[PDB]
């Protein structure tokens, strides 16, 4: 059976927070594949369906537990079951379409959105944008409950839908990226709770063509310079992966290590 | 499109193919399902050839490998070590996990792989005689089929199933003021270049 | 893995009866498919998606059902609808196929005609001796034969024809193959018949 990571929104702490998401890197990829000191997730190629997603648990306070569906390929969301139902994310493909069939494999319902889990489709169908839309263990706590209770009749799916973005975010890149790992770790230890600056938005919508960019590099350095943002909006471009080391921390798999 | 027919001996095996035409070959599944003899479908494994990821149900896996030749847009399935539990037919089919094409499924011809030592024997042909039933036994064959007709013809009659060596039976009934005009059984083995026609005589 | 029962194994309908079929899973299933199959076919989707009627599907033809429960239905059974109906489910892995439901045209009760026929002259000079026994044009499929050679049985050879597609009938052919050695050591050849449509078992027979 896939591995199963649990964190609660129940008092959680710095420590709680970031031994989660350290522990949902250390199953997303080996390490032993490693470019310029930054780790690469599995190639989806050749990949056993049985090492193809981990299954993250979350609980609240409300004592609510949903579990989500995680591809070791992108890191991304596919799905989640709660209780005797499983939903997933519209696959883009035939291979994807097959492959969640694999997951929660023991559920009595099974249903399939219209619609895909890229932030794009999700903003639209929530009303809000994600520098709209708060992180924090609060917004957690209530993506957690609103999940839940979606199979129930209980949730409408503007408030699904933004409740992914809240999962996708503070699950998904926070293992993707350790500076939006930090961002939330912020936000639990003053107790916070806003939408993401900047900074953070720009970096998940750049993190696929940073893992182009980092792996098709020369010796470090970028062919084409990337653009980003910092926290107050000011654009500035990268030309080389050292500034990024203490900042992304997983990528997808482009190419095979040069020599 | 698949063959129709493998002859393999006891403990060999067995390679089979299934070419496809008509859509994209790297974006849809390929499936096997094995048919016995007048049972059931059972479900032997599945490829996916744009990407090379199987799957083979737990009945099957260390019995069978899928690979997939890009080149000839073709799927192969290999069993190993055949018995006779494993002479059946093997379809393989395309179809479609989700929604969007969900009407999309489409089966190969199949492959009827029997499973013998035999040799090409010539066949056997022997009269049945006594409102009047008359009859052939095709007695002692390999491989099948054999045809049997009257001329024509044409009604009345009962071909039977081949029956294990192969044997078949078949009945032509006919008014009882007709046992005076001729009655023929018209055999062919196709794989022994024989026709037999046997008068039915008392 | 997800088993799924299909019930009944064999049913019977006149053409034009009201005709369903269930599947029983041992676990829930969302969406439900359904195939049909003619003996020397490939099967042919019929139902996708539990209930939306496959391209070309005369209409009454409906599918539905949740959870563990499933059914396959027509409205009034036209005869091109005798065949074998197998539910399937792709959505759980593995994917599954039902046990399988055939339908056939049922009909007037009929006996079936017994003909015993003793080896040919041509076998005999072979040092073989089958025995044939046809059982031609009966209905329902189910019957029994017992040999009875003086009395006694043994070891013999029967098969049985698909459902005429003129009179909706069935057929059985039973051989048996003994050695003219030891054919000749005995007088009396019986082929008894039990069925439904008698009571009193149909008997053919000869001597040698």
């Amino acid at each position: 059976q896939y591995p199963i990571i649990n964190f609660t929104t129940a008092g959680a702490t710095v420590q709680s927070y970031t031994n989660f998401i350290r522990a949902v890197r250390g199953r997303l990829t080996t390490g032993a594949d490693v470019r310029h000191e930054i780790p690469v997730l599995p190639n989806r190629v050749g990949l056993p369906i049985n090492q193809r997603f981990i299954l993250v648990e979350l609980s609240n306070h409300a004592e609510l537990s949903v579990t989500l569906a995680l591809d070791v390929t992108n890191a991304y969301v596919v799905g989640y079951r709660a209780g005797n139902s499983a939903y997933f994310f519209h696959p883009d493909n035939q291979e994807d379409a097959e492959a969640i069939t694999h997951l929660f494999t023991d559920v009595q319902n099974r249903y399939t959105f219209a619609f895909g889990g890229n932030y794009d489709r999700l903003e639209q169908l929530a009303g809000n944008l994600r520098e709209n839309i708060e992180l924090g263990n609060g917004p957690l706590e209530e993506a957690i409950s609103a999940l839940y209770y979606y199979s129930t009749g209980g949730t409408q799916l503007p408030t699904l839908a933004r409740s992914f973005i809240i999962c996708i975010q503070m699950i998904s890149e926070a293992a993707r990226f350790q500076y939006i790992e930090g961002e939330m770790r912020t936000r639990i230890r003053y107790n916070r709770r806003s939408a993401p600056d900047p900074s953070v938005i720009t970096l998940e919508n750049s993190w696929g063509r940073l893992s182009t960019a980092i792996q098709e590099s020369n010796q470090g350095a970028f062919a084409s310079p990337i653009q980003l943002q910092r926290r107050n909006g000011s654009k500035f471009s990268v030309y080389d992966v050292s500034i990024l080391i203490p900042i992304i921390a997983l990528m997808v798999y482009r190419c095979a290590p040069p020599p | 499109q698949q063959p129709g027919s493998e002859l393999v001996r006891p403990g060999a095996s067995v390679k089979l193919s299934c070419k496809a035409s008509g859509y994209t070959f790297t974006s849809y599944w390929i499936n096997w399902v094995k048919q016995r003899p007048g049972q059931g479908l059972e479900w032997i494994g599945n490829i996916y050839p744009g990407s090379g990821r199987t799957n083979y149900d737990e009945k099957f896996k260390n019995k069978a490998t899928l690979t997939v030749d890009t080149s000839s847009s073709t799927v192969y399935i290999q069993v190993s070590s055949l018995t006779s539990e494993d002479a059946a037919v093997f379809y393989c089919v395309r179809w479609v996990y989700g929604n969007f094409d969900s009407a999309l499924d489409y089966w190969g011809q199949g492959t009827s792989v029997t499973v013998s030592s035999a040799s090409t024997k010539g066949p056997s042909v022997f009269p049945l005689a006594p409102t009047a039933a008359l009859g052939c036994l095709v007695k002692d064959y390999f491989p099948e089929p054999v045809t049997v007709s009257w001329g024509s013809g044409a009604s009345g009659v009962h071909t039977f199933p081949a029956v294990l060596l192969y044997s078949l039976s078949s009945v032509v009934t006919v008014p009882s003021s007709s046992l005076g005009q001729t009655y023929i059984c018209n055999v062919n083995h196709k794989p022994s270049n024989t026709k037999v026609d046997k008068k039915v005589e008392p | 893995d997800i088993v799924l029962t299909q019930s009944p194994a064999s049913l019977a309908v006149s053409l034009g009866q009201r005709a369903t079929i269930s599947y029983r899973a041992s676990k829930s299933v969302s969406y439900m498919h359904w195939n049909q199959q003619k003996p020397g076919q490939p099967p042919r989707l019929l139902i996708y998606l539990g209930s939306n009627l496959e391209s070309g599907v005369g209409a009454r033809f409906s599918g539905s059902g949740s959870g563990t429960d499933f059914t396959l239905n027509i409205h009034p059974v036209e005869e091109e609808d005798a065949a074998t109906y197998y539910c399937q489910h792709k959505r759980e892995y593995p994917p599954t196929f039902g046990q399988g439901t055939k339908v056939e045209i049922k009909r007037t009760v009929a006996a079936p005609s017994v003909f015993i026929f003793p080896p040919s002259d041509e076998q005999l000079k072979s040092g073989t001796a089958s025995v044939v026994c046809l059982l031609n044009n009966f209905y329902p499929r189910e019957a029994k034969v017992q040999w009875k050679v003086g009395n006694l049985q043994g070891n013999s050879q029967e098969s049985v024809t698909e459902q005429d597609s003129k009179d909706s009938t069935y057929s059985l052919s039973s051989t048996l193959t003994l050695s003219k050695a030891d054919y000749e050591k005995h007088k009396v050849y019986a082929c008894e018949v039990t069925h439904q449509g008698l009571s009193s078992p149909v008997t053919k027979s000869f001597n040698r």
